[PDB]
RNA sequence: GUCUACGGCCAUACCACCCUGAACGCGCCCGAUCUCGUCUGAUCUCGGAAGCUAAGCAGGGUCGGGCCUGGUUAGUACUUGGAUGGGAGACCGCCUGGGAAUACCGGGUGCUGUAGGCUU
RNA sequence: UGCCAGGUGGGGAGUUUGACUGGGGCGGUACACCUGUCAAACGGUAACGCAGGUGUCCUAAGGCGAGCUCAGGGAGGACAGAAACCUCCCGUGGAGCAGAAGGGCAAAAGCUCGCUUGAUCUUGAUUUUCAGUACGAAUACAGACCGUGAAAGCGGGGCCUCACGAUCCUUCUGACCUUUUGGGUUUUAAGCAGGAGGUGUCAGAAAAGUUACCACAGGGAUAACUGGCUUGUGGCGGCCAAGCGUUCAUAGCGACGUCGCUUUUUGAUCCUUCGAUGUCGGCUCUUCCUAUCAUUGUGAAGCAGAAUUCACCAAGCGUUGGAUU
RNA sequence: GGUAUAGGGGCGAAAGACUAAUCGAACCAUCUAGUAGCUGGUUCCCUCCGAAGUUUCCCUCAGGAUAGCUGGCGCUCUCGCACACGCAGUUUUAUCCGGUAAAGCGAAUGAUUAGAGGUCUUGGGGCCGAAACGAUCUCAACCUAUUCUCAAACUUUAAAUGGGUAAGAAGCCCGGCUCGCUGGCGUGAGCCGGGCGUGGAAUGGAGUGCCUAGUGGGCCACUUUUGGUAAGCAGAACUGGCG
RNA sequence: GCGCACCACCGGCCCGUCUCGCCCGCCGCGCCGGGGAGGUGGAGCACGAGCGCACGUGUUAGGACCCGAAAGAUGGUGAACU
């Protein structure tokens, strides 16, 4: 049987990368967080107070409570029967902003712009994204030079 | 053994209650006997009230 | 050789009432015909509620019916209740109504008839408005029974307010280890 | 562990931080008239031998020392028990060790 | 007489027999777990929201009149 | 073009040696009465402006070390899924997809925010 | 003598004599916890798996603010030398931070200073095993009293991951707290809240042995027979060739290495049998195998004859009588 | 032959021997239908659905409780009644997580082979020397550029597989109020009014509340992997089977 | 647009408890009684749903689905064998 320690098996997770030890950069301290903000959790070995558990490392959740120097965030954790949305308090250094929602917000703004436009014109524009279509059949020009013949290389013992 | 939220109860059936079970199959006969005795007493005390003092 | 899970292929919804009384079955036949002919969904809802069991159609109180009819818009509309209408003793002013119900208590019936209201049965409601036009469909509180107070998260669990099954409430039957902070713990 | 005999800390009755005299807590006599003692005596009386269990499986060899803090300011004298972690060596005012000295 | 210690062989199949679901997301989530000072401020704001109801009603009436004038000018 | 004060990203910014700095500025530097603290005005603090780029600092250079980014290594090592594939095994080959890291060989040697100066 | 009290009292009575376990016992604790691996780059994951550690210690080794840089190395200076004290330089931390280990830290989280006890009191919320229940531990807050710094701030124990305990009973503290029963007063007692006394089998029985005189309900979940997989071990056979053999590796051998065969030894597992498969030898008797002791037919020599060992087809026929156990 | 000793008792030249074919506690009746987590058995048909040997706790290990797997009862809604919301052992588009395979040790730590330049530094045996860093190598730990082989408890790098998210109405754009919180103005949150709809691919009708039997001895197989020489051995991870 | 039942949330009310605070009443002016705001605990209120009978399933106490012990206690009978 294994021990139930809180930091068991976090030899590499709660460890700073190579040549990035020392003083924590202050941008993380001086970047703000609002309620309902999508945030991914990544533990930091330098700061021990408010360190999230190893199970929440890499998990992403939304912010519901903001204290003086910590963030209350609800994350979905799956425990052997079901997924539970549970709230944890994580300090600032162990929290990052998620750009996945920003990518969708930018597309929403583009859709709003393209719906405000092309409406008085009357031309309906395709708003929905599409998967990779066929490669739009085309011509290949072999200008003068013929294709290069490829002969398989005979075997030879090198080592 | 308890099973999924049952009421915790303690029946008092640890003695030899089956030997001291008191049936009531004589209830109507007892009522008839009491009625007959009451009527007999009323006929005994002819002018006196049936209920009594 | 097809992978189809037959776990929930059979729907458990009722098709006919389990009661063997004949008047309810006649009403069931009437509303079956009305639902399968008319395009109104009121007949279908009434038939489904007639199919429901006793606990699934709780009685509706006179005060609740009054407050539901007092809402702006449903003026001069007939109230349709598949359960039973019961008198409420804590209400004095009872306006006249048009109530359709399977049963009405004697006190509530007297109150409604004295107020100048009208009480109709389901066959009379079908004769009057076959498609249920000008009707307000009402029902009693489903969770009104004390049975549902014992349902939900079990007691002895944090943030649970479920009534436990106790032989008799008292000082020395509960509120001990598991509920007192001074004795073990509490939830 | 070492503790000073004086500790300026919070007082419940006064409501502010005031000095307290610190003493170690010890168990008192049962007084022979507690409800549990009376029940135990009445149950033990007669025949039947020992009724209550007797603990004979001691494992740990230390006790959580308890500090009784008595408010120094007069007219209050409010005592309050304060618990500290386990220790098998306890003293008061015990040789603050003179950091930066010689050892012989 | 040794027995098997621990295994999770059929556990995944048991979990997926009923189709494990994500937690039920509902709008207007609970306010449990919010700082007491913020809760107090929000309670005070909600209590005093009734103050200045006429001002809000008058502003809404003015906005409705402006929108009516704008649509009349448009038509 | 560049300097100071406060910074952001924290080596393209670091380390070693050499060369050059017009003006402002940053400093060296002159003293201990006052404020201040040490065994020593060495550090810190204070009062200054006789000298200087000597030093810090800034800019440049080293077929420089390091660091950042590329080719090679290499469709190699490895790897999801498949076969009534080979082999006694160890292991290997093929189909279907993804795809590394040394050595080796190229390029570069800080950008930038706010406020305030000089070359007017 | 009658009744209480104390001592003695297996003469007599009741009962107990933990669990895991490659059978049980013996040995250990994998029984409550923590570190790295196991562990297959979210998480979690077994064995009597591996390397270990814990039931402490700290009035400072907690909390602030300031100042310095540690380990090590080089160059130097009367005693002074490899190690005593002073000075300069290099010095990414190779020192230290109590412990076991991992992570983390350089005008610190280390050392020295000055002040202090946030190691104080009280509601809730959340995290780790989780059933998402407790205990323990921990994280953000909030309401008061504070400490420190000029201040921003930090601090409600130890830089983080471990250092600990339910019911009942006893004991202490607190309220101008409630009851103590027909009313009133005072002792006493019972209550509410917060700590302690402990259950290490650590979600917590009060517990010594033997039975070959033994008994019952069961188990082939589980041992002592045989038979099953494997061959470590035992036995047997090859491959290379440094050498033994007066000269010469292979007439006969063969080290240092390496590849196999057998279940005629002991081992490992518990697959069949505990509503029973009679548990060693010896006597008698039948058959079978060759890994051939001798006889039949041959190849070989360090085979001159005799004697001889090496190898081949080869199990047809033989493999004895006794002292001891 | 008579008589005496009767069952936790008798008696025993002592064997736990005898005590009416029973004696390490005789026989008969009653408590008593004593208890058993242990054996054995458990009675008609058809139809539908249909499992587990797993979590944690228990002097718990042949058993229970608790979740899990399962059945039944329903209930709330959408609609092939030309007019759809939501959900998924799936994939795609963007965003994070890892430290395993691999690779490296001319990069940190540990191990480790061999040559070149080093009185770096000292020391042992030695030889030419009274000695001498004077010449000569050598073995000891070290260095300067190299070189051979490694690491489950090493790592600068580092995959494949995989794990969280977002792909819109519960969303955006305005206008105005409240705040005992926070602030120079401002925030931040909450309230009301108005304008804008198919938000990647494919398939599914979804959600919810109670009563709840049995199970808590498993085994085998591709791949990864622990102990063991190996095992039809013991113990793990994903998936699929027998059960 | 009025919006049944129901779900999520925000508020409101009752009782216990904690903190800060300002006023009310008198037959007896006191170690009297009452009221507010802000947190928290409760099996509570928020225009009700219970009672009686019958049936089905599940859990128990009883003999407890049927049969099964080694044992324990009470009262009597045996020295016709030994
Ligand atoms: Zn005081």
């Amino acid at each position: 049987t294994n021990t139930k320690g809180k930091r068991r098996g976090t030899r590499y997770m709660f460890s700073r990368p190579f040549r990035k030890h020392g003083v924590v950069p202050l941008a993380t301290y001086m970047r703000i967080y609002k309620k309902g903000d999508i945030v991914d959790i990544k533990g930091m070995g330098t700061v021990q107070k408010g360190m999230p558990h190893k199970c929440y490392h890499g998990k992403t959740g939304r912010v519901y409570n903001v204290t003086q120097h910590a963030v209350g965030i609800v994350v979905n954790k799956q425990v052997k029967g079901k997924i539970l949305a549970k709230r944890i308090n994580v300090r600032i250094e162990h929290i990052k902003h998620s750009k996945s929602r920003d990518s969708f917000l930018k597309r929403v703004k583009e859709n709003d712009q393209k719906k405000k436009e092309a409406k008085e014109k009357g031309t309906w524009v395709q708003l929905k994204r599409q998967p990779a279509p066929p490669r739009e059949a085309h011509f290949v020009r072999t200008n003068g030079k013929e294709p290069e013949l490829l002969e398989p290389i005979p075997y030879e013992f090198m080592a | 053994a308890p099973s999924r939220n049952g009421m915790i109860l303690k029946p008092h059936f640890h003695k030899d209650w089956q030997r001291r079970v008191a049936t009531w199959f004589n209830q109507p006969a007892r009522k008839i006997r009491r009625r007959k005795a009451r009527q007999a007493r009323a006929r005994r005390i002819a002018p006196r009230p049936a209920s009594g003092p | 050789g097809v992978d189809i899970r037959h776990n929930k292929d059979r729907k458990v919804r009722r098709k006919e009432p389990k009661s063997q009384d004949i008047y309810l079955r006649l009403l069931v036949k009437l509303y079956r015909f009305l639902a399968r002919r008319t395009n109104s969904t009121f007949n279908q809802v009434v038939l489904k509620r007639l199919f429901m069991s006793r606990t699934n159609r709780p009685p509706l109180s006179l005060s609740r019916m009054i407050r539901k009819m007092k809402l702006p818009g449903r003026e001069g509309k007939t109230a349709v209740v598949v359960g039973t209408i019961t008198d409420d003793v804590r209400v004095q002013e009872v306006p006249k109504l048009k109530v359709c119900a399977l049963r009405v208590s004697s006190r509530a019936r007297s109150r409604i008839l004295k107020a100048g209201g009208k009480i109709l049965t389901f066959d009379q409601l079908a004769l009057d408005s076959p498609k249920g036009c000008g009707t307000v469909l009402l029902s009693g509180p489903r969770k009104g029974r004390e049975v549902y107070r014992h349902f939900g998260k079990a007691p002895g669990t944090p943030h649970s307010h479920t009534k436990p099954y106790v032989r008799s409430k008292g000082r020395k039957f509960e509120r001990a280890r598991g509920r007192r902070a001074s004795r073990g713990y509490k939830n | 562990v070492n503790v000073p005999k004086t500790r300026r800390t919070f007082c419940k009755k006064c409501g502010k931080h005031q000095p307290h005299k610190v003493t170690q807590y010890k168990k008192g006599k049962d007084s022979l008239y507690a409800q549990g003692k009376r029940r135990y005596d009445r149950k033990q009386s007669g025949y039947g031998g020992q009724t209550k269990p007797i603990f004979r499986k001691k494992a740990k060899t230390t006790k959580k020392i308890v500090l009784r803090l008595e408010c120094v300011e007069p007219n209050c004298r409010s005592k309050r028990m304060l618990a500290i972690k386990r220790c098998k060596h306890f003293e008061l005012g015990g040789d603050k060790k003179r950091k930066g000295q010689v050892i012989q | 007489a040794k027995s098997k210690n621990h295994t999770t062989h059929n556990q995944s199949r048991k979990w997926h027999r009923n189709g494990i679901k994500k937690p039920r997301s509902q709008r207007y989530e609970s306010l449990k777990g919010v700082d007491p000072k913020f809760l107090r401020n929000m309670r005070f704001a909600k209590k005093h929201n009734k103050k200045g109801l006429k001002k809000m009603q008058a502003n809404n009436a003015k906005a409705m009149a402006a929108r009516a004038e704008a649509i009349k000018a448009l038509v």
